[PDB]
C-alpha cells in the first residue's frame, strides 16, 4: 500500500545500501536468486513496499544504483546478493568525479542525471500510493555529495508532498579520509537544509568507539561499520511493513520530530549491542533496553548530549514487551533528568511498539534524537571552512570549473544561521 | 473434434494431478522445517550442557 | 425495537472493539463463525441470511494496518466485509490530515454503510462511537463524522467513550493540539462523552487485579465490560431498566456539560475474591473511593453533581437504599446544594460473564458507576496549560497549515475550552 | 500499475482470497467424497492391467479351458511405409470418452492389437467348448471352439462377435466387417482353427493343434479370417493400437496373407508370467 | 484446412525462408528429416500444420512454399544444408547468371525464360489446396531478380487466379546505409507496376533492425542472421490466428479488410514488441500496457519514419499467449487519451485485435529471449510518404545526368517507362496528401 524508492550514490552510499538488502532479504525470506523462503506468513504480508514482483513470482528490489566510474559498480554486482537488482538500473559513467562537487553537479552530472531521472519516474509512476524516498550517500565526497544532493532537488521540483529520507556520513576530525572535506560538506548541506523533511547523521568516529569498547571488536573491517548503520535504518520504518500495538509510519514520524522546518537533523541508535563475551551476563528486559538507549556511548554521532539539550526524542521498540513498562520507562528518565530536556515542550518522549523482533533476537530498540549538541559537529566544519577559504587554498578546482566565488560565502553563511538556530532554543 | 475432445478430458486428469501435488508439497516443507529447527535446538541444549 | 450502532474510528477505537466485541459473543452463545448452536442478541447483532449472525459495527481507519489484522484474524467469519473500511495512509498524528485533506475521500463510503444499516433496525436509539483525542485519526476523523450525522440524524443520542489524556504519561508530542481542536465540535454535536485515560488502568492492574505488567490487550477488556453494563438494561430483563434516553436528560443538567467519569466495580483478581466478602454495601463504597476511577484526577476537589449507578445480577433493591442514605451522611462525599436528589439508581437481573483466559474473576454482583463531578476542571487546566506553552514559540504550526486549516483555528478553539473552564466554576458556586 | 499475486495484502485481495478458499474447500470436499477423474482412471487402470497367469501345455496340443493369449507374428511387410513392427497382442478395447464419463463398461467394447507381450488382464483369452463339461479334451482343427475374457474383471464374461455387414454396422477406421465383445451366447461367437497351408488344410482338418504355431482363425457364420491392419492406427487411451477386422485377404497366388496368420501363446513354465515368446 | 503458399523470390527472400521456415518446423515440432518425434503417444488432437506442412503416406511432411532465383549460389547452399531432405526436390527453383542489379534483366531477357517453369509448379501446388487463403511474398526491392522478377510473377498470378489475395513483405531501402549504386532505379519500376497487382505492402528495411539490435538485444555486432529471425518472427505472429486458436482469430482477409480505406493505399507499417535479451527479461515485469506501449514509441519501429509527423489510420493488434481481454481493453483507452498519437477524422474506431493462446516460441541458443506474451502491429501511417519523398529525390537528381540508361536500353526495355514510372508515383504523392486531409 505505502512504497519507499530507494536510491544509492557514491562509495559509502553504495555499499551501505548493499549491505542494508543483506538485512531486510534475510528478514523477508529472500534467496539472492529472488525466491521467498520464509516460515511466517506475516513475510509476505507486506513486500511491495520494497519489492517489486516479476515474472515467476520472483522478487526485485526497488532500488537506483548511480555511480560516476564502474569501481564500486562491480563490485555490489560481484557480492553476495548482488545477482537481484535490476541490470537496467544499474546507470554509471565512465568518468570519475575527483572527488570534486563540481565535478559532480554541474559538469558531469548534469549529463548522467537525465537518464538517472527517467528509471527513478518509471518506478514511482507506477507505485500504488507512493509515501516517500530514501538515498544513502556521504558528504564529504565528489560523487556522493555532487549527485547526492542534486537528485533530491530535482525530485523535489517533480514530486512536492512526499517525505524524502536521507542517510548522511558525515565528516569527523580524527577520521579525515581527504584533504578537501570541509569544502564538500558545506556545499552539501545548504540544500539538505532546504529540500529534505528527515536527514540522519552518522560519524565514523562513533561507529569505531562501539566497535572497540561496546562491542569489543579490535580489528573492524567497514563491512562492520555497515552493519550496524543498517540496523537503525531497517528500524524506523518496521511499522509500515510489520503489524504492532502503535503504529507509526514516516510521516507519523516527521510530525512528532519536527519543530521548526530547519531543525531536522538526527541521531540513529540500535539498543540490543552486546559483545561476544557478556552475553550470558546481561538480561534482556524492557527497562535494561532503556538504559543502553540513553547511553552516550550508544548513539551514531561524536556528539556530547551532555553539552546541549533534546529537543524530541523518541524510540520504535521491537517485540512481545508489555506497554506499562514502556511507558513508565520513558517518564522515568525524563523526570530524572529534567534540566537535559526543554521546558517549552512537554513530553519529549514519543513511543513505538512493533509486534515482530528482528532475526535471532527476542526484543529490539531503535533509537533517534533530536539535541542542540549537534552544532558541536557543525561548527568544527565550519571552522575548518574559514581556515581554508581565507588563503583561497584549493579554489582553482572549483573555480575554473565553472563555479563562482559567491557561492562558498553563500554557503557558510547558512551554517551560521543553522548554528545560531539550536543555540537560539539553548 | 474426436482427438480435441480426448485432450480436454486428458488436461482435466492433469489439473487434477498438478492439485495434488501442490497440496502435497507444502506439508513436506513444514515437516522438514520443523525436524530441522528441533534438531538444531536439542544439539545445542548438549553442547551448553 | 431497541437498537445501538458502534462506529470504530482509530487505532484506540478499533482495537478496544476487537475485546469488546470478544464478551459480546460470550453474552449471548455466538461462536465466532456468527453461528448460535432466546431474543435478546437482537441489540447488538443482526441475524441474516443462512442463520449467520452479523454484528452492527463499522470499522473504519485511514490505514490498513489494523483492519487487516482483523480481516486475517481469527473473527474474520463475524464482520460483514463492506463494515470493514480502510483507506491508504494514515492522519500521521494531525488534526488537518483526517479532516481536511484525506477524511473528504473516504466519508461517503462510511455514511453509505450507517444510512444502510440504520434501515434495518426497527427503532434505533443512539449511536457508540469509540476513539482517542490524541491520535490524527480519533481527532480529525471523529469530528466530521458526527457532523455529518447530527444533520442526518437529529435527535438520536450519541454516546461517546473516548481516551482522554493522560497527565505525566503519554505517547505522542502534539496531543495538546489534537485534544483542543476535538473538543472544538464536540461540545455541539455530541449528548454525553465518556473519558477514561490510561494512567489510572496502569494503577488498577497493579494494586487490585495484582499484575507487574499490564499490556493494552489487557486494558481493552476492563473498558470492554463498562460498554457491556450501560447497555445491559436493555438486552436482559431487571427490576427497572434505563433506557439510552433517559440516563441523558439526568445527567445532562445544563448543555455545556455532558462529560462524565465511568467506574466499575468490583475489579478483583481470582486469588482475592474467595476471601473477602461481597456485599451490596461494600461494592458501592468501591466506586466513591479516590484510587478507582478511571480518570487521573482526585474527586475530593471538587464536588459531585449528578451520580448513576447501575448494579446488574444478583442484587435485592433494599440494600441499595441503606447504602445510599449511608453516603450521603458521609462529610467528605460533598454535593452541590442545588441538586438535592443527586442517585439514580438501576437494578439488573444478569450477573457479568468472564472471558476465560482473562484476568476478571467469577462475580456474581457488579455496580457500573456513571458520576457527573466538577472534578475535571482541574483535568482541563492541566491542558490548557500545555497548549499556551507550546503555542507561544509557534511551535508544530506549519505541519497544520500546510493542509488547508489557518492558524485563527488554534485562538477559537482555546477560548471555546477557556469558555467552558468557568462554566464549571459558574455552576460550582453555591446559591 | 503492478499486479504482484495471491499472498500480497494489496488492492483487491479479499475477494480473491475468498474465491480461492472456495474453489480450495470445494475440491477437498470433492477428493474426499471420491468423485475425482484421476481416481476413476486409476481404479480403471489397476482393473484392466493386472497381472495375469498363463496355461502351461505338455503335449504341445492346445486343451480346452486354458488361458493363452493371441499374438499376430511380425512380417516384413511391404505393403505400406508406416505400420507396427514386432509381434503385436489381441487386446480389447473399451471407449475412450464413455469410459472417462462412465465408470462401468460398456457392452459392446471393440478389439485392438497393440505391442505387448507380458500377459495382463487385457489379453487372455480362455478356449472353451460350445458343448461345455469339456475335461482332458484337445482342440482340433475345423472344430467349433469359443473364446472367452474375463478382461481384468471377477465379474462378467465377454466373448468375441461378428455379423453381416450392414449400412449401419461397419468397423471404426477400415469400414470392414467388425469384431466386437458381447455377453451374449450365440451362434456368432464360434471361431475355426484351419492350416495356412491351402494344400494341406483337408488333410490336416481333425488333427490336434499345436500351441505357438500359425494358425488362421475364422468365423462360422460369416466365413472371415481374423485380420490384423498394421498401416491403420487407432488412437486409445493406452497409445496408438493397430486394428482388427474380419476378413479374408488372398495374393497372386490364393495364398492366405500375413495379416491373417495367428498364434496362440501360452505361458512359459520356468516362470508362468512371462509366455513362450 | 486453410492453407497458404508462400513465394520467396530473390537472395532476401531466400534468406528469409531459411530462418523464416525455421521457426515452423521448430514451433509444430517437425524435424529436419521431416518427421514428428515418435514420443507423441499421449499426444494428439493436432492437424495444424496443414496450414503448411503436407501429409504423406509414410509421415512425412514438406513444406507448402516455391523458392525462385536466377543464380545457384544461395540454394545450392540449403541443398547441402541442414535441410536438404525437407524441402521438396522440385520446390527449389535455380537460374543462371542472376540478374546484376538490373531490372531489364530481370523482367524482360532472363525473367522470361524461367516464368513458365515457376508457374507449373505453383499449379501443381495449387491442386492439393483444398482450401487456399492467398499468397505470401517475400523479396527485395533494391535486387535484380527481387525487383525484375517479382513484376512479371505479380501480373502472371492475377490473370490465372482472380481475386485471391496478395500480401508481401518487402525489404524497402534504407535512408542511409543500403548496398547497391543503382537501387533508386529499380526501387521505382517494381513498385509502378505492383500498385494494382498487390494488395497489401508489409514493409521493413535494414537500417532500422541495425537500429533494434543495438540498444534492446545488446548485440554490438549482429549479421543477417541475427536480423532474419525478428522478421521471422513477424510472420509467425501475424499467421498464428491460422494455425492455433484463440479467442478471436483473423483470417488473411480479416486484417486485409481492417487495415486498407481506399485502393491506391495497401502500405502499412511493421512492428514487434517485446524484444529483449535473455538476463533482461528475468526482471522486467512485461505488462500488457508494456508490450503495447513499446509499439507506439518511433524508437521502436521497424521502418525509418517517425509517426509523430504523420497521422495513424488504421491498426491491427495481434496478441499472443497469455492474454486476458481486459487487459487489452484498458491499454487501448489510455493510448486513446494520449495526444501525441494523432488519428485522422474518418476513422474513429481504429483498432483490430486478434488473440492467439500459443506463447511465442523462441530457438534454442538464440538471441531473443523466451516470453510468454507479445504483440505485432500493423499500422497504416500517412507518414511512409516521407519514406517515397527521400527515393524520388533520389531519382530524379540521378536520372538529370541520364546514368546508368544504357544497361536498361540495351537489354530489351524502353526508356519511355522511366518517365511513366516516376509520373506514376507523382500522382501517388498527391495520393497521400488528400487522404491525410481533414474534413
Ligand atoms: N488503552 C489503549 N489506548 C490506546 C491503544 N492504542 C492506542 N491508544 C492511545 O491512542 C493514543 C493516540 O492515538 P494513536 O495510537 O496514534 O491512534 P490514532 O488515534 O488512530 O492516530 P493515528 O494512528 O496516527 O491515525 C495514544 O496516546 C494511546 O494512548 C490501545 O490499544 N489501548
Ligand atoms: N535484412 C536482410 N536483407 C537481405 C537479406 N538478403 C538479401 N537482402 C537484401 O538484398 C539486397 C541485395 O539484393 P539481393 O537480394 O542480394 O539480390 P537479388 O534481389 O536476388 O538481385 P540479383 O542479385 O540481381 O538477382 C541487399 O541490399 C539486402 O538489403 C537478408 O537475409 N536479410
Ligand atoms: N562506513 C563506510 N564509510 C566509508 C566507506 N568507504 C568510504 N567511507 C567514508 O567516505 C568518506 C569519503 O567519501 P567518498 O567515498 O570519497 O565519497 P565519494 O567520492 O562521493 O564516493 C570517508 O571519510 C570514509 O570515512 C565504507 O565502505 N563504509
Ligand atoms: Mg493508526
Ligand atoms: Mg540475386
Amino acid at each position: 500500500m505505502r512504497e519507499i524508492v530507494h536510491l544509492q550514490a557514491g562509495q559509502c552510499g553504495n555499499q551501505i545500501g548493499a549491505k542494508f538488502w543483506e538485512v531486510i532479504s534475510d528478514e523477508h525470506g529472500i534467496d539472492p536468486t529472488g525466491t521467498y523462503h520464509g516460515d511466517s506468513d506475516l513475510q509476505l504480508e507486506r513486500i511491495n513496499v520494497y519489492y517489486n514482483e516479476a515474472t515467476g513470482g520472483k522478487y526485485v528490489p526497488r532500488a537506483v544504483l548511480v555511480d560516476l566510474e564502474p569501481g564500486t559498480m562491480d563490485s555490489v554486482r560481484s557480492g553476495p546478493f548482488g545477482q537481484i537488482f535490476r541490470p537496467d538500473n544499474f546507470v554509471f559513467g565512465q568518468s570519475g568525479a575527483g572527488n570534486n562537487w563540481a565535478k559532480g553537479h554541474y559538469t558531469e552530472g548534469a549529463e548522467l542525471v537525465d537518464s538517472v531521472l527517467d528509471v527513478v519516474r518509471k518506478e514511482a509512476e507506477s507505485c500504488d500510493c507512493l509515501q516517500g524516498f530514501q538515498l544513502t550517500h556521504s558528504l564529504g565526497g565528489g560523487t556522493g555529495s555532487g549527485m547526492g544532493t542534486l537528485l533530491i532537488s530535482k525530485i523535489r521540483e517533480e514530486y512536492p508532498d512526499r517525505i524524502m529520507n536521507t542517510f548522511s556520513v558525515v565528516p569527523s576530525p580524527k577520521v579525515s579520509d581527504t584533504v578537501v572535506e570541509p569544502y564538500n560538506a558545506t556545499l552539501s548541506v545548504h540544500q539538505l537544509v532546504e529540500n529534505t523533511d528527515e536527514t540522519y547523521c552518522i560519524d565514523n568516529e562513533a561507529l569505531y568507539d562501539i566497535c572497540f569498547r561496546t562491542l569489543k571488536l579490535t580489528t573492524p573491517t567497514y563491512g562492520d561499520l555497515n552493519h550496524l548503520v543498517s540496523a537503525t535504518m531497517s528500524g524506523v520504518t518496521t511499522c509500515l511493513r510489520f503489524p504492532g500495538q502503535l503504529n507509526a509510519d514516516l510521516r507519523k514520524l516527521a510530525v512528532n520530530m519536527v519543530p521548526f522546518p530547519r531543525l531536522h537533523f538526527f541521531m540513529p541508535g540500535f539498543a540490543p549491542l552486546t559483545s561476544r563475551g557478556s552475553q550470558q551476563y546481561r538480561a534482556l528486559t524492557v527497562p535494561e533496553l532503556t538504559q543502553q538507549m540513553f547511553d552516550a556511548k550508544n548513539m551514531m554521532a561524536a556528539c556530547d548530549p551532555r553539552h546541549g539539550r533534546y529537543l524530541t526524542v523518541a524510540a520504535v521498540f521491537r517485540g512481545r514487551m508489555s506497554m506499562k513498562e514502556v511507558d513508565e520507562q520513558m517518564l522515568n528518565v525524563q523526570n530524572k533528568n529534567s534540566s537535559y530536556f526543554v521546558e517549552w515542550i512537554p513530553n519529549n518522549v514519543k513511543t513505538a511498539v512493533c509486534d515482530i523482533p528482528p532475526r535471532g533476537l527476542k526484543m529490539s530498540a531503535t533509537f533517534i534524537g533530536n539535541s542542540t549538541a549537534i552544532q558541536e559537529l557543525f561548527k568544527r566544519i565550519s571552522e575548518q571552512f574559514t581556515a581554508m577559504f581565507r588563503r583561497k587554498a584549493f579554489l582553482h578546482w572549483y573555480t575554473g570549473e565553472g563555479m563562482d566565488e559567491m557561492e562558498f560565502t553563500e554557503a557558510e553563511s547558512n551554517m551560521n544561521d543553522l548554528v545560531s538556530e539550536y543555540q537560539q532554543y539553548q | 473434434v474426436q482427438r480435441k475432445q480426448f485432450l480436454r478430458l486428458l488436461q482435466n486428469e492433469q489439473f487434477e494431478l498438478d492439485m495434488e501435488e501442490a497440496i502435497q508439497k507444502a506439508e513436506e516443507n513444514k515437516r522438514l522445517k520443523e525436524l530441522q529447527l528441533k534438531q538444531e535446538e536439542k544439539l545445542a541444549m548438549e553442547l551448553a550442557k | 425495537m431497541r437498537e445501538c450502532i458502534s462506529i470504530h474510528v482509530g487505532q484506540a477505537g478499533v482495537q478496544i472493539g476487537n475485546a469488546c466485541w470478544e464478551l459480546y459473543c460470550l453474552e449471548h452463545g455466538i461462536q465466532p463463525d456468527g453461528q448460535m448452536p432466546d431474543d435478546s442478541f437482537n441489540t447488538f447483532f443482526s441475524e441474516t441470511g443462512a442463520g449467520k449472525h452479523v454484528p452492527r459495527a463499522v470499522f473504519v481507519d485511514l490505514e490498513p494496518t489494523v483492519i487487516d489484522e482483523v480481516r486475517t484474524g481469527t473473527y474474520r467469519q463475524l464482520f460483514h466485509p463492506e463494515q470493514l473500511i480502510t483507506g491508504k495512509e494514515d492522519a500521521a498524528n494531525n488534526y488537518a490530515r483526517g479532516h481536511y485533506t484525506i477524511g473528504k475521500e473516504i466519508i461517503d463510503l462510511v455514511l453509505d454503510r450507517i444510512r444502510k444499516l440504520a434501515d434495518q433496525c426497527t427503532g434505533l436509539q443512539g449511536f457508540l462511537v469509540f476513539h482517542s483525542f490524541g491520535g490524527g485519526t480519533g481527532s480529525g476523523f471523529t469530528s466530521l463524522l458526527m457532523e455529518r450525522l447530527s444533520v442526518d440524524y437529529g435527535k438520536k443520542s450519541k454516546l461517546e467513550f473516548s481516551i482522554y489524556p493522560a497527565p505525566q504519561v503519554s505517547t505522542a508530542v502534539v496531543e495538546p493540539y489534537n485534544s483542543i481542536l476535538t473538543t472544538h465540535t464536540t461540545l455541539e454535536h455530541s449528548d454525553c462523552a465518556f473519558m477514561v485515560d490510561n494512567e489510572a488502568i496502569y494503577d488498577i492492574c497493579r494494586r487490585n487485579l495484582d499484575i507487574e505488567r499490564p499490556t493494552y490487550t489487557n486494558l481493552n477488556r476492563l473498558i470492554g465490560q463498562i460498554v457491556s453494563s450501560i447497555t445491559a438494561s436493555l438486552r436482559f430483563d431487571g427490576a427497572l431498566n434505563v433506557d439510552l434516553t433517559e440516563f441523558q436528560t439526568n445527567l445532562v443538567p445544563y448543555p455545556r456539560i455532558h462529560f462524565p467519569l465511568a467506574t466499575y466495580a468490583p475489579v478483583i483478581s481470582a486469588e482475592k475474591a474467595y476471601h473477602e466478602q461481597l456485599s451490596v454495601a461494600e461494592i458501592t463504597n468501591a466506586c466513591f473511593e479516590p484510587a478507582n476511577q478511571m480518570v487521573k484526577c482526585d474527586p475530593r476537589h471538587g464536588k459531585y453533581m449528578a451520580c448513576c449507578l447501575l448494579y446488574r445480577g444478583d442484587v435485592v433493591p433494599k440494600d441499595v437504599n441503606a447504602a445510599i442514605a449511608t453516603i450521603k451522611t458521609k462529610r467528605t462525599i460533598q454535593f452541590v446544594d442545588w441538586c438535592p436528589t443527586g442517585f439514580k439508581v438501576g437494578i439488573n437481573y444478569q450477573p457479568p460473564t468472564v472471558v476465560p483466559g482473562g484476568d476478571l474473576a467469577k462475580v456474581q454482583r457488579a455496580v457500573c458507576m456513571l458520576s457527573n463531578t466538577t472534578a475535571i476542571a482541574e483535568a482541563w487546566a492541566r491542558l490548557d496549560h500545555k497548549f499556551d506553552l507550546m503555542y507561544a514559540k509557534r511551535a508544530f504550526v506549519h505541519w497544520y497549515v500546510g493542509e488547508g486549516m489557518e492558524e485563527g483555528e488554534f485562538s477559537e478553539a482555546r477560548e471555546d475550552m477557556a469558555a467552558l473552564e468557568k462554566d464549571y466554576e459558574e455552576v460550582g458556586v453555591d446559591s | 500499475q503492478n499486479v504482484y499475486g495471491p499472498g500480497v495484502r494489496i488492492g483487491n485481495w479479499n475477494e480473491d482470497v475468498y474465491l480461492e478458499e472456495e474453489l480450495m474447500k470445494d475440491f477437498l470436499e470433492k477428493r474426499d467424497k471420491g468423485k475425482l477423474l484421476i481416481q476413476r482412471s486409476r481404479r480403471l487402470k489397476q482393473n484392466l492391467l493386472r497381472p495375469m497367469q498363463l496355461s502351461v501345455t505338455e503335449d504341445g496340443y492346445i486343451h480346452y479351458g486354458d488361458k493363452v493369449m493371441l499374438v499376430n507374428p511380425d512380417d516384413p511387410d511391404t505393403e505400406a511405409d508406416v505400420f507396427l513392427r514386432g509381434d503385436l497382442s489381441l487386446c480389447m478395447t473399451p471407449d475412450e470418452i464413455q469410459s472417462h464419463l462412465k465408470d462401468e463398461l460398456e457392452v459392446p467394447c471393440g478389439l485392438s492389437a497393440v505391442q505387448a507381450k507380458t500377459p495382463i488382464g487385457r489379453n487372455t483369452f480362455i478356449i472353451l467348448s460350445v458343448h461345455r463339461d469339456a475335461t482332458g479334451q484337445v482342440l482340433r482343427y475345423g472344430q467349433d471352439f469359443c473364446l472367452g475374457i474375463t478382461g481384468g474383471f471377477d465379474n462378467k464374461m465377454l466373448y468375441l462377435s461378428s455379423d453381416h455387414r450392414t449400412l449401419l454396422k461397419s468397423s471404426k477406421r477400415s469400414w470392414l466387417q467388425e469384431v466386437y465383445l458381447t455377453d451374449e451366447v450365440s451362434h456368432v461367437n464360434c471361431w475355426q482353427a484351419a492350416f495356412p497351408d491351402p494344400q494341406l488344410r483337408l488333410e490336416y482338418e481333425g488333427f490336434p493343434v499345436p500351441a505357438n504355431a500359425k494358425i488362421l482363425i475364422n468365423h462360422c457364420h460369416t466365413n472371415r479370417g481374423l485380420a490384423a491392419h498394421r498401416h491403420l492406427f487407432l488412437s486409445t487411451y493406452f497409445g496408438k493400437e493397430a486394428e482388427v477386422v474380419a476378413h479374408t485377404y488372398l495374393d497372386s497366388h490364393r495364398v492366405e496373407k500375413p495379416r491373417n496368420h495367428w498364434m496362440l501363446v501360452t505361458g512359459n513354465p520356468r516362470d508362468a508370467s512371462s509366455s513362450m515368446l
